[PDB]
């Protein structure tokens, strides 16, 4: 009946954490370059394109966040990108300073198919060290309700699912940058309520020893929470008035590296893999203590809002993007093989 | 889009009136609100706020509690609503309203045929002068709806009501007393989202109690970041026992914007054009009021938002707001004494504490005879003698590559001297290989002597570049006149800068000698317009630095402000000769060059900067402070802002 | 009854103290403190506010965070503690505490020889020439305790420092910017029974900023019906980026009771004669004042009180407050005109 060759219909979706040219000040650039990188990301029929954070502003440009032209050239940059989301494929989360109340919040927005989804605000705002954002921006976390973004009132807060309704086992929460580091992210309770593809958006300057120090969070959360973890860092355009940047990326399956990118890349980069929605929900089906995890944080993990969408995935044969060992007793890694 | 609207540069035009009191008699007071409204229909004003009760007349006493009185209400305020299906403004009119077992003291919110809200005072004052709870119920907790000629409309103190396309606008309504409580329902709607706050009053009037309103409106103004709207009742109440002065006005973030006759003949208007980017850009800002909203979410989260569509008029209808020509300039004399006051001990009691800290170096400063050097060599004599050390601890250098400068040196009596830069500077040109080179050259061997005398001698090097040249980059970079140990004048404007001469010629404690010579820096030094008119560049550096405004709106402001010199005040020292107008062409030109220098070019010379102290409420622009921004960042979204949205001329 | 005494006649005596800063030196602030204090007692005053982050110094932004400058202030907080067992007046001194995971910038009672309570700032500015979150914890919501010096005293922005022998004399204290935001710590506690509102300022001088103090601080003292005491940062903070004037202010309802001159050259006190009678006569009077407490009832009711005696002298220490002649024919010939 079913197309044997469909990693779609064998539970798999195909997943895509992007880093994107950064011309600081510039939305109408920035979006043009997540344009391109999002139809790639539909050619390769890809579910889900993650971009970095404050995509479409820049994020390292400080005071001038506050700035009304910029400010309103990044609400136009919007509007075009999801105008031009009609006729793509890929679910897209972009980084955006959005004005709502009386501040700027520090958001991703999640946009399908000509229309925004849900807009969601960063939960916690570094203050400290070489960061700054509580002077531009407002903490997220507590946030409900809508906003309105080009004439329609859409999903706002730290409380969102986006629920494939066509793959169940698809369900996306979206946290940014911060947001992983405390110590009771917003990422794990989105997991006992219910998401298993993780998207962080993040600027995350490069210092030594801090590509170590993503990998050990994005890691052990994909792990502890049994889900894919999607990460994606800014890159080449950012400002080095005071910070450098690598523009990493990366996919985490529970535990697992599924891809990475070239640090300090020239030219943008995407991180491209099929995650096994089948392998999260089988884990998911055994490990009792993680939904007793969520019974007793009940009235955290029942209050979320399910926004639905229908994806409507390629079914044909688009090959596999994963490494499916030969030997899953017998690891190829000869460090790995001699551990064992 | 149309450069000449007020609108669509988010401006809400607004008008506070006092109307023509008939006590007992609802159907004249309509009669006396429905002109006025049309008035404020033709002036294209959004929002009309009229007194306390004007439906009854406030002072009539046992006689709200007359079912004739009731019933002849109920009529003209259905009479009025009908009426202003085809009025602009959202109408806010007092009145008694029955609703369940009481009669409550209302505003009733009313726009283009539709009754959008009613809102009872929460307050009812019961002493003194003041007898409200006897004939009606406090309106504090009360929510749901009441019946208005049969429709069930909003009513209570949670309402919001917004503009569905002015997001800038957002009203909430009080009445009198509400606004004299320690905490009153206003302020909790400024947090929820209210921009505009309009209060209703009756405010008998009694010595002093206008500056007791005034403080309060005023107040709540500048503590919500709102404009505040608020209008008594006049001619016509009962003089059984009190007065009635009709005292308007409209406040909007601690200042004035109109304010009409108190004790007038006939009815009177405040309007005025209510800057709602104004309101935006503070709260985008100031992010402890943001905080506070959060600490008392469940009070901020409860209103409820009606939505009314205005549909303002599109054209050009002027602008009824006083634009100053020089945001760091105030045309008043008194206000310009102040700040002149401010500025300089600012300057001083900065230096002063580097000085003591350094334990007392000697100060080496590179005087040119202009006003900038001039007025820093001022500065830094008043910080040595406050400090109680010798004028001879000045080391005040000449270093040609005026006589004003020798001259203010010999009278002030610090040590002076001359050191020609020329050999030095012609011996650096030939090693080079040798316009911006040859200038720079000497420009950086100037900075370069200071500071090798200032190592040498235990001294520190003075700068003095100020604020406008700062916002320009129109200073030499590193080794040049950015540089120094200190700089005294980097958070004075140059519009500023001549008036603190002046204020310290004008104060005269350093006798008539100084004086005579300061003065002759003055008239010798108004007598690099590649950065344009400094008038116009500190103008627009204020709408940046303070609002973030885009550009296409600082053209506007300017424009309004600078387009007729006969128009406005201008401060005092500005003889006619030298009261320039400038075109829209000009306006557009100079701030294209502004928004290319201030975001582009020019940040990574503010980026490594001297200490110095802030001094305008305007803000500095030091990368410590008030201004963090990328030095490698392109300014083609402004320069595109420019080309779009600004005529040519 | 000693008719001559002021305290017998209602009279609270009020202190607002602008004292030398010595940035990153606790005890020598410490010591400028108990110099302008040991002055205060000796005028028989009750109330003695010194500026925001007083031991520390308020400019010194990530300095703050050092462990020595930490440890530092608290060594010098409590030598204070036991010179006050001597000392007449409440002082109320700034310092930065550590409490739980962060430092709070709060101000400390202290009373004969006792830490009366602890209060944290709870607005804390982080825009324009302001950095506070980066080093310092808000102090909104926070309850409970902290120890200092071997004691767990009163920590959070509900209290209410209570005269036992002098019911008018209620203080509430809060700090610099949380008297500027639409709904201050000061307002909710004046409703709850404050008479003294108390203000620890920092406050670098900028033109026009000290209109802006005296508008906010004015019309609080007159929609709270309190006495507001006003205490500025003057000389010594460091001029990195700021300057300071060391403004020092009383009002009392809406009226000035006491300024001191901005920019000064050494230390300032502004000591007026608070009347608590005149500010219980206009509480009894203003209904809706309660009211307004009662809509607010459950914000009201969750004050502690924190009771001290303070035990005022008994005799003639003047009157340090301005009498005018004629109630209803001001002196000041701008205001008899409008009048
Ligand atoms: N983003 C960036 N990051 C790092 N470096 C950058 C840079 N952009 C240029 N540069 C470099 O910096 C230098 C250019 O800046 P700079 O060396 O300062 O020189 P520049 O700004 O090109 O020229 C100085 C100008 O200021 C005028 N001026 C000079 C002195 C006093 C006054 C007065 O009225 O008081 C006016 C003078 O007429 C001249 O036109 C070049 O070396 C350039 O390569
Ligand atoms: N001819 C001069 N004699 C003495 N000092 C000068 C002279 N020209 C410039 N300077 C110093 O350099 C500063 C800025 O230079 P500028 O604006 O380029 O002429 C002046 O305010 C003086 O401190």
């Amino acid at each position: 009946s079913m197309n044997f060759y469909s990693a779609y219909q064998h539970g798999f979706v195909r997943v895509a954490a992007c880093t994107h040219h950064t011309t600081i000040g510039d939305p109408a650039a920035n979006a043009a370059s997540v344009l391109d990188m999002a139809r790639a990301c539909h050619d390769d029929g890809a579910a889900l394109a993650v971009f970095p954070e404050l995509t479409l502003s820049g994020y390292s440009i400080e005071d001038v966040l506050l700035q009304d032209s910029l400010l309103d050239a990044v609400e136009d940059a919007l509007l075009d990108l999801v105008t031009e989301s009609a006729d793509l494929l890929p679910v897209l989360v972009v980084g955006a300073p959005l004005r709502h109340r009386h501040r700027i919040y520090n958001t991703a927005v999640v946009i399908h198919r000509g229309a925004v989804l849900g807009v969601v605000p960063k939960s916690y705002l570094p203050t400290y060290r070489e960061f700054y954002e509580r002077r531009q921006m407002a903490p997220g976390d507590g946030e409900r309700g809508t906003i309105r973004i080009g004439g329609a009132d859409v999903a706002f807060g730290t409380d969102l699912l986006f629920a494939a309704s066509d793959l169940p086992g698809f369900v996306l929460h979206v946290e940014i940058a911060e947001d992983m580091f405390v110590p009771m992210p917003p990422s794990a309770e989105a997991a006992l309520a219910g998401a298993t593809v993780l998207a962080n958006l993040s600027g995350s300057p490069i210092t030594i020893g801090r590509a170590e120090d993503r990998r050990l969070l994005a890691r052990s959360a994909s792990a502890r929470c049994l889900a894919a973890y999607v990460y994606a860092a800014a890159g080449e355009g950012e400002s080095t008035t005071d910070l450098a940047w690598d523009g990493q990326t990366m996919i985490w399956e529970n535990g697992a590296l599924l891809a990475e990118s070239e640090r300090f890349p020239k030219g943008v980069r995407r991180s491209v893999a099929d995650v096994d929605t089948e392998l999260l929900r089988s884990e998911r089906l055994r490990m009792g203590t993680f939904d007793d995890n969520r019974r007793h944080h009940r009235e955290l993990t029942e209050s979320f809002r399910r926004i639905d969408f229908a994806l409507d995935p390629p079914a044909g044969d688009i090959g596999l993007l994963r490494e499916v060992e030969r030997f899953p007793f017998v690891p190829a890694d000869p460090q790995r093989l001699q551990q064992d | 889009m149309n450069f000449y609207s007020a609108y669509q540069h988010g401006f809400v035009r607004v008008a506070a009136c006092t109307h023509h009191t008939t006590i007992g008699d609802p159907a004249a007071n309509a009669a006396s609100v429905l002109d006025m409204a049309r008035a404020c229909h033709d002036d294209g004003a959004a929002l009309a706020v009229f007194p306390e009760l004007t439906l009854s007349g406030y002072s009539i006493e046992d006689v709200l509690l007359q079912d004739s009185l009731l019933d002849a209400v109920e009529d003209a305020l259905l009479d009025l609503v009908t009426e202003s299906a085809d009025l602009l403004p959202v109408l806010v009119v007092g009145a008694p309203l029955r609703h369940r077992h009481r009669i409550y003291n209302t505003a009733v919110v009313i726009h283009r045929g539709a009754v959008l809200g009613v809102v009872p005072k929460s307050y009812l004052p019961t002493y003194r002068e003041f007898y409200e709870r006897r004939q009606m119920a406090p309106g504090d907790g009360e929510r749901g709806t009441i019946r208005i000629g049969g429709a069930d409309v909003a009513f209570g103190t949670d309402l919001l009501f917004a503009a569905s396309d002015l997001p800038g606008f957002v009203l909430h309504v009080e009445i009198a007393e509400d606004m004299f409580v320690p905490m009153p329902p206003s302020a909790e709607a400024a947090l929820a989202g209210a921009t505009v706050l309009a209060n209703l009053s009756g405010s008998p009037i009694t010595i002093g109690r206008a500056e007791d309103r005034r403080l309060l409106a005023r107040s709540a103004s500048a503590r919500c970041l709102a404009a505040y709207v608020y209008a008594a009742a006049g001619e016509g109440e009962s003089t059984t026992d009190l007065a009635w002065d009709g005292q308007t006005m409209i406040w909007e973030n601690g200042a004035l914007l109109a304010e009409s006759e108190r004790f007038p003949k006939g009815v009177r208007r405040s309007v005025a054009d209510v800057d709602t980017e104004l309101l935006r850009s503070e709260r985008l800002r100031m992010g402890t009021f943001d905080d506070n909203r959060r600490h008392h979410r469940e009070l901020t989260e409860s209103f409820r938002r009606i939505d009314f569509a205005l549909d303002p008029p599109a054209g050009d209808i002027g602008l009824l707001r006083e634009v100053e020509r020089f945001p760091f300039v105030p045309a008043d004399p008194q206000r310009l004494q102040q700040d002149c006051y401010e500025a300089y001990n600012i300057q001083v009691s900065g230096l002063e504490q580097r000085l003591r800290a350094l334990d007392y170096p000697k100060v080496v400063i590179g005087v040119s005879g202009g006003l900038d050097s001039t007025h820093a060599l001022i500065v830094a004599t008043h910080a040595m003698d406050r400090e109680g050390r010798p004028r001879s601890d000045i080391l005040a250098f000449a270093l040609p590559g005026k006589n004003n400068a020798i001259k203010l040196a010999r009278a002030l009596g610090v040590t002076f001297s001359e050191i020609d830069i020329g050999d030095t500077a012609r011996l650096m040109l030939h090693t080079i290989g040798h316009d911006v080179t040859f200038e720079n050259v000497q420009a950086g061997l100037r900075t370069d002597y200071l500071f090798r005398i200032a190592n040498q001698r235990g001294g520190i090097v003075l700068g003095t570049g100020d604020l406008s040249e700062l916002a320009l980059g129109w200073s030499t970079y590193g080794v040049g006149d950015q540089m120094s140990h200190y700089n005294v004048n980097a958070g004075v404007p140059k519009t500023l800068i001549q008036h603190l001469i002046r204020w310290v010629i004008s104060a005269g404690e350093f006798g008539e000698k100084v004086g005579e010579v300061l003065q002759s820096v003055l008239d010798t030094e108004i007598t690099e317009a590649k950065v344009g008119p400094f008038a116009l560049q500190d103008f627009s550096l204020f709408q940046v630095l303070r609002y973030g405004f885009r550009p296409s709106k600082i053209a506007f402001l300017a424009w309004h402000a600078w387009n007729d010199a006969e128009r406005g005040n201008w401060p005092p020292g500005f003889p006619k000769s030298e009261r320039p107008s400038y075109s829209l062409a000009e306006i557009r030109h100079w701030l294209q060059i502004f928004v290319q220098r201030f975001y582009s070019f020019s940040q990574f010379k503010r980026s490594a900067l001297p200490n110095g102290p802030k001094v305008s409420h305007g803000g500095a622009l030091s990368p410590r402070g008030d201004w963090r921004a990328p030095s490698d960042m392109s300014a083609r979204i402004w320069l595109d802002q420019i080309d779009r949205e600004v005529p040519k001329g």
